[PDB]
């Protein structure tokens, strides 16, 4: 009652990766003489939960009948007298007796993480501790190490080196048909139907690294037997699978949206220019970058907006999102403002450190007033002030890669309080104002809502759309907003 | 590998203890929330309430099989149950490969801290009778010297101790050894050649030497007091000398188990001296050495001190490292943490203690060798009995020169009586071996008619009573 | 099973201040009493991790002829009942019974912290232990001590006695001599080919370390065998496999200190025609003529502070200034600041201020000046002891710091009158250099220097562009290129 | 003492998912076997204090007839983190010795806290314990785990993700006619006269927990 190498899909370019650097240091060992160079050991698997990362190591441990240890992040780590100094070496002599052999630590980032908050504890000594343990280790092809964390970024960079873990690999998301593989998985063992199809559930499942899949297929178990009152045979439907997406939240528990808001090009009213503008954004150079290297220059860093509120910073601002669905990410204006002062430069760094790291991503910023405040802290005289959330951000967009899908838009509603160094070319280029729509764009705006809506066809589109006499855009949903408690009216 | 039958019982049981409902249980009737959930064996809690001061090995055995195996997948069993090593490991697995160059802390014993072991292998000594041991210091009351003995007998479950086998003896050999008013010391060439054809006889009749005895009375006036008082709170326990004495006797004798890697570990072996009590009387206690550090020290580093209660610690001569010892004791003024930076260190506290006892007169299961308890042993040359055939006439005879089967049986259970026959061998091997199982099994009425029909009976009784 | 002696390439010149130091005087008790000296009891090495730390006390010790007591850092204090000052009682007891021997305290900075950073009661029992054993040495017993540490401002600063540590020795980041050394003595058991050229990775791996350069060779060799395979011949490691190491893999730069000499050569800034012997005086003239301000008496001014318009000043103005030197740059930014709020706010530039004259030649630069003394220089300042901790180390650093090694500090701000005017003091920054607006005699030249690597048709008059540009500066002359880059790829598509 | 399942309402339209939740899985085991799933281990309840956290179990349990094993979550917790990972391992032990049985614990949020800013506690060596414990013995056996809590959002996020807790019931204030059904429990044996009103008395509260 063991998993095995066919046991879970989706990640077949990571799996056949991670593969060589177990089976050639044992299997055959041979290749590394004559060459000069020692066989690795360390191997490091990070990502999201849920994406099965003690899965797969189990699945190689099993496969190939080694000597498999198992070293828990909270459990081995003590205050009595230094007993986790003498539990990880206890573990590695274990596994040195017995060879081949493999080890595991998961939740890395547990044990003995970056200095940048503790900096004193014992932690600074446990993690010198596995320095010299590591690099101890002259018996060749005996033990291979594997690693799995969550956050690559909070484990101190000593271990990102020759010889104690190299070789990282980031288990990324399925979406390029995987779901369909985890679902070949978990489904063949249930009772299926004729209705039921796999290719017609991985499309709709944004996100979905896999754990939330398997709560799918047993959630949908429970609408089939839900309806017996209580010889047997049940099945399943499309409908239940259908049920367990709306009555079942994806993995979205932590932040609220983070993928899209389920919009698309034709959602916001009028703006053709902007539409034209925008497939100039992260759209275009993306499956051509070697353009820009030919020509020997730099793409553009930054388009900024401003103007009238509610003419579409919410939509087109999500629309990125799903134009090319690709790693968005959702932060609101003083919610980067903490309340204590030394995170007042850290917490841009984090969120930066995720748009390199999640390449190809989408960041914007709305009310920007708050964080420019151009005239660098109100008072002062206070133990912090409000002068590094704005001289970190200018300096950090700065020190990142061209090659590497960055750039910034902007959402404002107040020219005066932004800095003349936030509007600079390089970080901010196009001083691009929205405009107010005219009477040849303010027809669309109400055509974005009567898209899902069936209007009558005998009203007529434009007679509604005469009334505004330098309106917003925002407006015509008012209108729209106001006849949907206007239409009922009888039906109670 | 195959360990010993009584070893695989005490493995199968789980020996919990069983509680009842309480005040301070909140929960149903139909459940169990802390304070009567089922207790485990090894918790010394429940050990030191019944006066029980140690924590019963099998039961020791369950909890770390708690911290081997656990919820998680492990797929090692790796049952870490070893003899802890001191010695150092040549090879050392970094670059002071010779340790006349170089020693580093991943290969250098620590410290000892002498922490006391909390786990006794043999945890109760029984006796069979009481006329056996009465032999054993009447040599004593003879020739006025101390005396020597091996103990031969087996073991079987304990009901009082949780999770507990105790100690059974049958009976007691005495090797030949040159007696001395103060202590006694005898080679060990003749005593391993000797012991070396008991153990054959001891095979076919289910003994094995298992223990060993040596008597301390120092008489007093020989009037109204019995002896002295040698061993007290005050004095020495064990005195150093008979430490490592115990200590060859454990390594020669190991138990096996299946747990450790080397096949064997935790050696069942006990060590009871006669001394006598506080007030009046010569009743016997035994203690048996601790396999912690004292077990595996004894093949390098134990000298002889002028101190009973101590034993000196010597210095290193190219290959014998050894680390400090330390130990804690209260000071002029207060109580203090560790001062020993210096030589003849106690050896009391590697000492853990058993509890002897004798069984009841009115009832038993079997006791297999009471016959007379009076026959001439076989070394006992200091003492006048050590006969020659001229005793088998006096002894036994085919009572009054034609024996009742209930009163000829009775007599031919004895053990020296059936190692003194063999040694002439003139029964065949095959005829001795049923005649040593007649005697010590029951249903032997059909099968000591067997004996007596048999030609080997009859030459033995004629070429007896033509000899004197 | 060992290393050698002659396995350590860059490192000659600390070899020989340490060979003569723990080799010399161990093997001739000789030479030292007769010259009435008494031999160092105890050695400090300390620098950049993957250097050589431990490496070099392993080679050092093994072909001398020695006892080479071993001793790790974390091993010891995880006992129980206080057995550790026992362990090291019996580490220098049995070492002076069997003299000469060494022995190599590895990892000391994981023993002995400072005392405002203490932790329980057992730190403090191991840590008067060491200093009371290190003292008992003074018998000339021939036995030499030999402690590797990594960061040497969290030690204890009660080590450095007369006795105890006299002597340290720093480790430096090898150059392009020394990074190809080491590059010999790791391929020499690795089958090579014949397209491969050690002098061009050298030159191209610049900011790299002594153990980054093992990840160099043993990358290309396991990248060449997932090549080779299907149904071990020959194995020579190609170019292509090395230069395939220098994209994926990267250097010991994981945003740390950095390490790198990104630097532009002249005429990349447009015009300069006056303002370039402006700053040949203050890079070039101390390294090329030092004995001007010796045989004078004056102190080389080390700091020049820039201000100027926007679009140009941060970097590139003051990048093509040391052209000459092109030694690692070790900067400050926006994300260096006050992270954590114990502690770490100067003691990250403490290792800044004390490494710039113990691994000279570096040039530190300063920008972001309104960031870290703004309001606590000020007539308000601060009220209540929370941050006032960052406007006194920069000030008494500078007066404690005399010009006897190649320092070099830049100071770049995008407003010169929000720093503190104790930055601005007299004998620290007595050169002013004010960098001005380009003008139309040099923007034109701009307009040529950021499209240098471009297909440009010389047809065209760049002239033209900068004439509609006066209140435009750098930053909207890469304005207006930017977006005649956009439609020129738009034609192709 | 001997509590049913006619002592409380209010929660009718959940109490009858919980009865498909903890009673279907073990008295019908074989039910998930035809469908090839595994039967849910987990289901943790929530909302306001004192709306009868304590005694929803116990009236699920009496009912049943199974055993009935209870861990208090702020009395293992205040140990010296060292007895509270052999209380949970004797607690997953006994529990399958004699199934079927249910496990209800209460308060989880004093054993699971979240990661925050306020470090300092020992957060850690428990909860773990609790994670390998629940992920494995799921080889059809009749144990279900129960856990309640006051606030649902201070729970670490790592339970609440899959296998361990996955189901969750928002117990919260009753309605006018919730009110209503525990005032004729509640005074079903004090011998009123018939002065006494009922649905003004429940409509005159508003805002009282059970
Ligand atoms: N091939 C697969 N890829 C992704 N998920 C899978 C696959 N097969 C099964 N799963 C589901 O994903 C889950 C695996 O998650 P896992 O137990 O590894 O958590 P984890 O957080 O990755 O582990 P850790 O606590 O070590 O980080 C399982 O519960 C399983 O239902
Ligand atoms: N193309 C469009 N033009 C104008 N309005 C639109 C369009 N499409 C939808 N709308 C409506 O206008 C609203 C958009 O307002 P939005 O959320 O941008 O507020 P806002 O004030 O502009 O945002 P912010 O708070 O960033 O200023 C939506 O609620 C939507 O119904
Ligand atoms: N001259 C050299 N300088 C630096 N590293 C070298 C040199 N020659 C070889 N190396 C490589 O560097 C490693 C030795 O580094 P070392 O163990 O000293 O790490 P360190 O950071 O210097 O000290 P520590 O071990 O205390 O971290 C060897 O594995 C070797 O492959
Ligand atoms: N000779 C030059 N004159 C003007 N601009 C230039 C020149 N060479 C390059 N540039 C362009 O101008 C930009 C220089 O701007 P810089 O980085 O100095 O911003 P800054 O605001 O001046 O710096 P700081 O943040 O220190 O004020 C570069 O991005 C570059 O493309
Ligand atoms: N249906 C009901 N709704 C609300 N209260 C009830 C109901 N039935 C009985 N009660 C009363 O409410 C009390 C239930 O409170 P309970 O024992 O759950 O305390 P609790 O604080 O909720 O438990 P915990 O300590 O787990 O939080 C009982 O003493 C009972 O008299
Ligand atoms: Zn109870
Ligand atoms: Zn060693």
């Amino acid at each position: 009652n063991e998993v095995g190498y066919d046991d879970i899909g989706g990640c077949r370019k990571q799996m056949a990766q991670i593969r060589e650097m177990v089976e050639l240091p044992l299997r055959h060992p041979q290749l590394f003489k004559a060459i000069g160079i020692k066989p690795p050991r360390g191997v490091l698997m990070y990502g999201p939960p849920g994406t099965g990362k003690t899965l797969m190591a189990r699945a190689v441990a099993n496969e190939t009948g080694a000597f498999f240890f198992l070293i828990n992040g909270p459990e081995v780590m003590s205050k009595m007298a230094g007993e986790s100094e003498s539990n990880l070496r206890k573990a590695f002599e274990e596994a040195e007796k017995n060879a081949p052999a493999i080890i595991f630590i998961d939740e890395i980032d547990s044990i003995a993480p970056k200095r940048d908050k503790t900096n004193g504890e014992v932690e600074r000594r446990v993690v010198s501790q596995l320095l010299t343990l590591m690099d101890g280790m002259k018996a060749r092809s005996n033990v291979v190490v594997i690693a799995a964390t969550n956050r690559p970024n909070s484990i101190d960079p000593a271990l990102r080196r020759f010889g104690r873990f190299d070789r990282e690999v980031d288990i990324g998301i399925p979406d390029a048909t995987g779901r369909l593989e985890v679902l070949r998985i978990h489904t063949k063992n249930m009772k299926l139907a004729d209705d039921v199809d796999l290719e017609a559930l991985a499309a709709e499942t944004h996100g979905y690294v896999g754990a939330d899949i398997a709560s799918l297929c047993s959630e949908a178990a429970m609408q089939q037997i839900r309806e017996k009152m209580d010889l047997d045979s049940l099945g399943v439907t499309m409908d239940n699978f259908r049920f367990a997406l709306g009555n079942s939240n994806p993995s979205a528990l932590r932040e609220t949206v983070v993928e899209s808001v389920n919009v698309t090009w034709d959602d916001v009213g009028g703006l053709d220019e902007i539409k034209e503008e925008l497939k100039e954004t992260v759209e275009y150079p993306v499956l051509h970058p070697d353009q820009y290297t030919k020509f020997g220059l730099s793409p553009s860093k930054g388009v900024l907006f401003y103007g009238p509120p509610g003419t579409g910073k919410t939509l087109l601002a999500k629309a990125v999102a799903t134009e090319v669905s690709a790693n968005f990410i959702s932060v609101k204006g003083p919610e980067l403002l903490s309340m204590w002062y030394g995170e007042s430069e850290s917490n841009i760094r984090d969120i930066f450190d995720k748009a390199r790291a999640a390449a190809p991503t989408v960041v914007f910023l709305d009310q920007l007033d708050s964080i420019a405040k151009a005239r660098g802290g109100s008072l002062g005289d206070a133990g912090g002030a409000s002068d590094r959330v704005v001289n970190q951000l200018l300096t950090e967009m700065d020190g990142m890669n061209a090659k590497k899908n960055v750039f910034v838009i902007g959402a404002t509603n107040r020219p005066d309080q932004i800095d003349p160094a936030i509007l600079r070319p390089g970080r901010l280029d196009q001083l691009i104002y929205v405009p107010l729509p005219d009477e040849n764009a303010r027809l669309s705006i109400l055509n974005a809502q009567l898209r899902k809506t069936p209007l009558e066809p005998g009203l007529e589109l434009t007679a509604i759309a005469k009334a505004t006499q330098g309106f917003s855009g925002a407006d015509l949903l008012y209108i729209v907003q106001r006849a949907a408690k206007y239409a009922i009216k009888d039906s109670i | 590998i195959k360990e010993l039958a009584v070893d695989e019982e005490l493995e199968k049981e789980d020996g919990l203890i069983p509680r009842q409902k309480s005040k301070l249980c909140k929960h149903g009737d139909r459940g169990m929330c802390e304070y009567c959930s089922p207790l485990p064996p090894w918790d010394k809690e429940y050990h030191e309430k019944n006066k029980i001061k140690h924590i019963s090995f099998h039961s020791y055995l369950k909890k770390l099989n708690e911290n081997a195996n656990k919820k998680e997948n492990g797929s090692s069993y790796i049952s870490p149950l070893s003899e802890p090593d001191f010695r150092i490991n040549k090879r050392c697995h970094n670059g002071h490969e010779p340790w006349p160059r170089g020693i580093c802390s991943k290969c250098q014993p620590s410290a000892i801290t002498l922490q006391q072991q909390e786990f006794r292998m043999v945890d109760h000594v029984e006796f069979q009778k009481s006329e056996i041991i009465n032999e054993f210091i009447q040599a004593w009351r003879y020739t006025g010297m101390q005396r020597f003995g091996y103990m031969y007998g087996s073991y079987s479950k304990y009901d009082n101790t949780p999770l507990g086998i105790k100690a059974v003896v049958e009976a007691i050999y005495e090797p030949p050894q040159h007696d001395e008013q103060d202590g006694l010391t005898m080679d060990v060439e003749q005593v391993k050649n000797e012991m070396l054809q008991i153990d054959r006889q001891a095979q076919e009749m289910g003994l094995s030497r298992i223990g060993l005895i040596f008597t301390d009375l120092s008489d007093a006036g020989a009037g109204d007091g019995s002896v002295f008082c040698k061993r007290h709170k005050d004095s020495f326990f064990l005195s150093s000398l008979e430490v490592i004495m115990a200590a060859r006797h454990q390594t020669r004798h190991p138990n096996v188990s299946k747990y450790s890697e080397q096949g064997f570990f935790s050696s069942k072996f006990v060590t009871c001296v006669i001394s006598g009590n506080l007030e009046g009387e010569i009743d016997i206690s035994s203690y048996q050495v601790s396999t912690e550090a004292e077990a595996l020290v004894t093949a390098d580093m134990i000298s002889g001190s002028t101190f009973p209660s101590m034993a000196y610690i010597n210095d290193t001569t190219d290959e014998r490292y050894v680390p400090e010892i330390f130990y804690m004791k209260s000071n002029e003024y207060g109580i203090t943490v560790k001062e020993n930076a210096k030589p003849a260190f106690p050896v009391d506290y590697l000492l853990v203690t058993l509890t002897h006892g004798f069984p009841n007169t009115d009832t038993e299961t079997n006791s297999k060798f009471v016959s007379s308890t009076g026959f001439p042993w076989s070394n006992r040359q200091a003492m006048g009995q050590s006969q020659d055939y001229q005793e088998l006439k006096k002894y036994l005879f085919n009572v009054a020169s034609s024996g009742d089967f209930n009163l000829l049986h009775e007599k031919i259970s004895n053990f020296h009586l059936l190692l003194y026959i063999n040694s002439l061998q003139i029964l065949s091997p095959d005829e001795w071996k049923l005649l040593i199982e007649s005697a010590v099994k029951n249903e032997w009425e059909e099968s000591l008619l067997k004996l007596v029909s048999s030609a080997g009976w009859q030459t033995l009784v004629m070429i007896l009573q033509e000899s004197g």
